[PDB]
């Protein structure tokens, strides 16, 4: 029943321009109820987030404290 | 333009006083038919400074809560006792659809900023929250009760509950802390 | 906006309750119906009124002061002005 | 497989004014796989089923035998 | 159609990333975002460039040659310039 | 006439070439409001000939594929090693959405025929796949990308990229085995 | 008015003789876009007299079958046998999706109200009853397969199944028990 | 209203079986089809014809004789008159 | 992981006229995750696939090879 901190566990990336923290429903049960996924991205100025794609998951993403440039590919 | 960006001015007023604010992003499929496997979901912001609480009150749908500045007394209130809950920027915690609750900022200095991602079920899309407050928004659910039916259910004198339940006391959901 | 939907309803008729919405109802005459209750997993039930299972009841002395316009001990006192439960009276 | 009663089980409430007899999920196999919720309501005449509201479940409520006067509260 | 759709998002601003749609975001200063994924479970990231879970470089060394328009060696040769991953830099 | 009744000209043509040929059913809750159980479902047909390959994709959705006739080499992407499937007459293979895959027909004399349960769950009802690879259908995902986004991605001059990633080789998605 | 209340008139009459009724709650998301979450729930009611039997039938959806008032005798046919079951006033029973089975009201005395709650997920919202009989509603569906058809299935002569299995006996779905 | 559905499908062709509709389907040539079911989980067929798992022939003697026309012992005489199950014949 | 064929299994009917091969998620787990049922249909030139339905399954029928000669019955 209690909260958790999404800082908790080791970052799932950890390079020396970033960090992405990641905690998913394998691994905690209140997501698991909701099949949520929560992630904490953390990056110094002039780094770049290569391009990738998430196979399932559709991410939410908000921006809380700074700037960001980002580039999504869909196709229509 | 572009369907998958949300600006922070397509967030919606719910509540705003001197005090804080509640903030709701539309519906994710409101202006396009690209994002609906999200019409269920809805996400909330709720900003208050100081010294400030978010008065008692249930939502029909289950709440994702996320401090994303500052920490908080998240209060959840069973019908067999209550749970208290530090919340320190960072920490999430889901709030069961129908437990009512208040948060409590205890910081006398920086502001509160927390995300709620609600997950909606009974009406999809839709999140409600009834307070049992009275103010000038709206005033106590309990007293869109019949006057015999209240005076049956608590066993009192209807200007006593009026007068203990019912009448407006403060202005807004949200309220200084004494 | 808050509405208040009130009905009596007879043999054969059917009322709908929305999950968090609240709801009473007063016996006319011996009652006995039947409610088929959808998404009920890990539901539970919150009273708002009674001595058992009374939510209002759960509020800290502090903060009901401030939750209510009564003077924090008056709301607690109300409260429990009912010593029976779930079901009550209806004689004024 | 074999069929139930509705009162097979001790009321949940059972006071001097009413009975409420439920069957959960969580305690028949039967509803579980339907996610439904089964329960009987016995009220004297003049008695009142006090202000409350349920978490998740959307109630049906069927008139069976007599009348009742419900006020129900929703927000619009 | 093939489409592209950038924009620098401020604080409190929101964009949603639909799954299998390819995706990267530079830092104009100090960044720090939440994502919120739904329908989560068995979920996996795959990176088109860079050294660790790169795709495009798992591609077998004959086929790579007919996917792409380079010569065989040249595509794998390209994929491993860079030695860093996930996150990189951004000054030419 | 019949709603439950599909004649193979109701598969639109996704691609053809004088190898192959990509089809996809129409949406079963087209035509009629009696197979709206069945609208999150799609149905593909996969044709080619000896010694071809489909070209590197992923599809944003679940594929049940089935070897209607002929044999296969269906080989799986993982972002930490590949795995090599002999698909045989009869066989049958979920393709995890998301998996980049690529069909290749072995044989010299006998055609290619494979059938594509689509299960869609990002947009109900929609099948895309994103080709890695450029042609005169679309060109590589890669190259939407903005130009010193993908500079700094793969570290290396602009025109070294669309020189080994970006430029057009083949003419279709399905190609001549060598 | 209100939209969460349904008066006893506004169940639809699938069927009525001298001998019972079959009612139908209208779809709940009919006239309000409140209640959109039961959308897939049906409610119905079978109301017969004294030593009558619903025939046999299986519908398109799972029933939980209530005993409102009276006993009665369900009987659930299998593939590779029957089920008999005894339904005593208070009683619960969810009848499997296409089951076939008939109900049966044993007491010489008072009437028989059951309760019939419908869970629909072939076409959401719609409720379908095939009765293996033929009447003045509508004749056995096996009735409508072709001559050669059910002279093969059944290997007989037609005249002969048409006279077994195909004709008209009783004018309802509710037979008086002799 | 009953309907019937009739069709001869030719390869590729394609035919939804909707559940709960009773079928069935004559073999013109050699055939061979493949059939993708959904929501299948405790799914399960029922003969109307045929030795096994038909089952007008489970229906009780009694309560057959209120079902069908036939008198009691017809009934069970003409289910019966094929010894083959699941497929049978085409020639009168 | 690994695929398999729709006539790993017997037949679940294999009579003279014909043979039916069934692969139900209660047997395989990659069909499980998907709630999807697939069967192989053979039948010798003239036979007959009596009438029958199915419970709960919505059968997606694809004619390979060969003509059949189907009736379907529904009720509108």
């Amino acid at each position: 029943d209690k909260p958790f901190n999404l800082r908790s566990r080791d970052p799932i990336y950890s390079n020396n321009y970033g960090k992405l923290y990641e905690i998913t429903p394998e691994k905690n049960s209140q997501l698991r109820d909701l099949d949520i996924l929560l992630n904490c991205l953390q990056m110094n100025e002039g780094a770049l987030f290569v391009p990738h794609y998430n196979s399932r998951a559709t991410v939410i993403l908000v921006a809380n404290e700074g700037r960001a440039e980002v580039e999504l590919v869909g196709l229509e | 333009n572009n369907p998958y960006l949300f600006r922070s001015n397509k967030f919606l007023t719910l509540f705003k006083n001197q005090h804080g604010s509640l903030r709701l992003l539309q519906r994710f499929n409101e202006d396009t038919e690209k994002l609906e496997n999200l019409r269920d979901y809805r996400v909330l912001e709720y900003c208050s400074k100081p010294n400030t609480l978010l008065l008692p009150h249930h939502s029909d749908s289950d709440l994702l809560v996320l401090v994303l500045e500052g920490q908080a007394i998240l209060v959840l209130v069973n019908p067999d006792g209550r749970d208290t809950y530090k919340l320190d920027q960072g920490d999430a915690i889901k709030i069961q659809a129908g437990t009512p609750f208040y948060l409590i900022n205890p910081d006398n200095n920086q502001n509160l900023r927390i995300l709620k991602f609600a997950i909606t079920f009974r009406r999809p899309g839709t999140v409600e929250d009834f307070f049992l407050s009275s103010t000038k928004r709206l005033p106590s659910y309990l007293s869109a009760f019949s006057k015999n039916f209240l005076e049956a259910s608590y066993d009192s004198p209807y200007d006593e509950i009026e007068q203990t339940l019912l009448q407006e006391e403060q202005e807004g959901v949200i309220v200084k802390m004494p | 906006q808050l509405r208040r939907y009130a009905a009596t309803l007879s043999e054969g008729d059917i009322i709908v309750i929305p999950s968090s919405f609240p709801v009473a109802l007063k016996a006319a005459s011996d009652l006995n119906m039947v409610g088929i209750g959808v998404n009920a997993e890990n539901n539970e039930r919150n009273f708002l009124a009674g001595h058992k299972e009374n939510v209002i009841r759960q509020i800290p002395r502090q903060v009901s002061d401030l939750t209510f316009p009564g003077s924090g001990e008056e709301v607690e006192e109300l409260l429990e002005n009912q010593k029976e439960s779930y079901f009550v009276d209806g004689q004024p």
